[PDB]
C-alpha cells in the first residue's frame, strides 16, 4: 500500500 | 540515464503525491532491489502536478537525507513538514 502525503 | 532535480512543492494542505518503499517497507512498483522512497502516484491537479512523476526517487527533503531511510521515518517527515517542501529526486530518463 502506497502512502498519500 | 539518471538525473537529480530540485523540486519545490507547497503543501495545500497535502503534497499531492503518494510514496512507497523505505528500509523495512514493502518495496516499490519500480525496482525490485532498491530500498529507496519512490513517488508512486501524483495528483494531476495537485501541488506536485508537472513537477513530480511516478518513479522519482526521493533522496532529500528540506535538507533531510532520504537515502536508505526507514519507511515510517519518511512518512513522518513528509507529513510533519509544513508549507514548502524542497525535494531532491533522482529521475530516470530515456536513453
Amino acid at each position: 500500500l502506497d502512502v498519500p502525503v | 540515464g539518471s538525473m537529480e532535480i530540485r523540486v519545490r512543492v507547497e503543501k495545500d494542505p497535502e503534497l499531492g503525491f503518494s510514496i512507497s518503499g523505505g528500509v523495512g517497507g514493502r518495496g516499490n512498483p519500480f525496482r525490485p532491489d532498491d530500498d529507496g522512497i519512490f513517488v508512486t502516484r501524483v495528483q494531476p491537479e495537485g501541488p506536485a502536478s508537472k513537477l513530480l512523476q511516478p518513479g522519482d526517487k526521493i533522496i532529500q527533503a528540506n535538507g533531510y537525507s532520504f537515502i536508505n531511510i526507514e519507511h515510517g521515518q519518511a512518512v513522518s517527515l513528509l507529513k510533519t513538514f509544513q508549507n514548502t517542501v524542497e525535494l531532491i529526486i533522482v529521475r530516470e530518463v530515456s536513453s
